[PDB]
């Protein structure tokens, strides 16, 4: 089972605050420490701070700005990080990790993508990508989905609920006037489509949006 | 605090070849170093703890060595799934610190791009927009160029490109070119062309559809 | 016998101090830059070499509370070992009076 559960994304206006959560499961000892790691786009891992839920004491990285405040709830086994007065610098993916007090991070969370902007949350528009009428194919055929106009990052794209993983490409998003846009590619044997259903699954955690779009021939 | 140096930042290697990542500490930290792997859009994953100790679930391909100041993460015969960023972390002195990280790249054989062009969908045209998406998938090396031609005439406006990192399944690369036009301008044309130029072919690979 | 009772009580209390001291040392030392006494396994080893007086010097507390914890470990260790010796003295003294006829 997933040992650390984090929210998918958080949208924060410049100057405001946000309280990230980290629900923990599996084995829990009093010697457990919950850490938080910041990773900016294109940058490496950066240690923020730590907290021991059994005692409630927390320590912070004093080499950087004091933006975080760590608290914990022993009742629900969930750790919290209070980020206040956020700027564009604080826009990053924040992971939470569990340490058994032996120095290493055994398990990590999925990470919460925090975006600091003054824009508005926008659900994505998903469009099918079926080949044209005059497109000759070989043993393989390529399909796709177009995730157009959403905000903010990220979106999760899976094919046939994860069952179809091989031959799948998902391109990074591009920014156009406070709106993101990406596409996802999939390659299956030509003799399998459309005899077998190929459907992309687009999830947008920032607006609690999850839609499905079946890929059918152009007719 | 303890500074962990990882050089070089990028490590290129041929398939089925032993590779070695370097991690140097500013002070002697015994064997209190830990290695992690982070693939594209994924969370870090523990590979090696305490310099050399193995981890359950991690392939025997991964090994670690070193003590004091110099530490090494090794991979016997790299595979495509090993394409990721590798970080080291020390737990000898507070606070815990990470290294800058090392990116692993695989130098495979040359591969021609698989080009596919896609016309705007019916659901999209209703919204009043039209995007012609072109996929350039599974090519090597990543050096490639895409050209858009509308009715024989070159088009550059409304073209957005996006490149993926080295694929962790076949060590190839892929890019997508999306020509976004309004509905009206999409009506006033017929032939749309995606043109790809790669080193695998002197003549450009061309895919095009007609608005019938 | 009291001397054997207090000795056993000292040994079990020492174990408690070692475990708790190992726990409290980490809690106290974490947050202080340069501190090495920050993981439980080696903290337990540190507690052992401290209570036995030892003090190799491979691990040492740098904080006020980490050092206060250390002192408690020292005293608990010295008292227990001193109490065992005292118990051994009573056993030998009581035995010598028996083989003497007193
Ligand atoms: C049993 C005593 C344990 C000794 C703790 C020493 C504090 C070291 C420290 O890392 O403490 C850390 C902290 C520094 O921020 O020290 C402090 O202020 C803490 C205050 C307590 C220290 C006593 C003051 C000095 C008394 C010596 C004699 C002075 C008159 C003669
Ligand atoms: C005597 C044992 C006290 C435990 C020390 C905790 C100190 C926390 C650091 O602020
Ligand atoms: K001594
Ligand atoms: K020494
Ligand atoms: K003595």
């Amino acid at each position: 089972q997933v040992q650390l559960q984090q929210p998918g994304a958080e949208l924060v206006k410049p100057g405001a605050s946000v309280k990230l959560s980290c629900k923990a499961s599996g084995y829990t000892f009093t010697s457990d420490w919950i850490h938080w790691v910041k990773q900016r786009p294109g940058h490496g891992l950066e240690w923020i701070g730590e907290i021991i839920p059994s005692y409630g004491r927390a320590n912070y990285n004093e080499k950087i700005q004091k933006k975080a405040t760590l608290t914990a709830d022993k009742s629900s086994s969930t750790a919290f990080m209070q980020l206040s007065s956020l700027t564009s610098e604080d826009s990053a993916v924040y992971y939470c990790a569990r340490e058994r007090g032996d120095g290493y991070f055994a398990v990590w969370g999925a990470g919460t993508t925090v975006t600091v902007s003054s824009a508005k949350t926008t659900p994505p528009s998903v469009y099918p990508l079926a080949p044209g009428s005059a497109a000759q194919t070989n043993s393989m055929v390529t399909l796709g989905c177009l995730v157009k106009g959403y905000f903010p990052e990220p979106v999760t794209v899976t094919w046939n609920s994860g069952s179809l993983s091989s031959g799948v490409h998902t391109f990074p998003a591009v920014l156009q006037s406070d709106l993101y846009t990406l596409s996802s590619s999939v390659t299956v044997p030509s003799s399998s489509w459309p005899s077998e259903t190929v459907t992309c699954n687009v999830a947008h955690p920032a607006s609690s949006t999850k839609v499905d779009k079946k890929i059918v021939p152009r007719d | 605090d303890i500074l962990l140096t990882q050089s070089p930042a990028i490590l290129s290697v041929s398939p089925g070849e032993r590779v070695s990542f370097s991690c140097r500490a500013s002070q002697s930290i015994g064997t209190d170093i830990h290695w992690y792997q982070q693939r594209t859009n994924g969370s870090p994953r523990l590979l090696i703890k305490y310099a050399s100790e193995s981890i359950s679930g991690i392939p025997s391909r991964f090994s670690g060595s070193g003590s004091g100041t110099d530490f090494t993460l090794s991979i016997n015969s790299v595979e495509s799934e090993d394409i990721a960023n590798y970080y080291c972390q020390q737990s000898n002195r507070w606070p815990f610190t990470f290294g800058s990280g090392t990116k692993l790249e695989i130098k495979r054989a040359d591969a021609a791009p698989t080009v596919s062009i896609f016309p705007p969908s019916s659901e999209q045209l209703t919204s009043g927009g039209a995007s012609v998406v072109c996929f350039l998938n599974n090519f090597y090396p990543k050096d490639i160029n895409v050209k858009w031609k509308i009715d024989g005439s070159e088009r550059q406006n409304g073209v957005l490109n996006s490149w993926t990192d080295q694929d962790s399944k076949d060590s190839t690369y892929s890019m997508s070119s999306t020509l976004t036009l309004t509905k009206d301008e999409y009506e006033r044309h017929n032939s749309y062309t995606c043109e790809a130029t790669h080193k695998t072919s002197t003549s450009p690979i061309v895919k095009s559809f007609n608005r019938n | 016998a009291l001397h054997w009772r207090a000795a056993g009580a000292a040994t079990v209390l020492l174990v408690i101090v070692l475990l708790a001291g190992s726990y409290l040392a980490v809690l106290a030392e974490r947050g202080a830059p340069g501190a090495q006494l920050i993981t439980y396994p080696r903290a337990l080893w540190w507690a052992c070499e401290t209570a036995t007086t030892v003090x190799y010097g491979d691990l040492c507390p740098v904080t006020l509370w980490g050092r206060l914890v250390a002192v408690v470990v020292m005293v608990a260790g010295i008292t227990s070992f001193g109490l065992v010796t005292a118990a051994l003295a009573t056993w030998f003294v009581g035995r010598e009076q028996e083989r003497r006829g007193h």
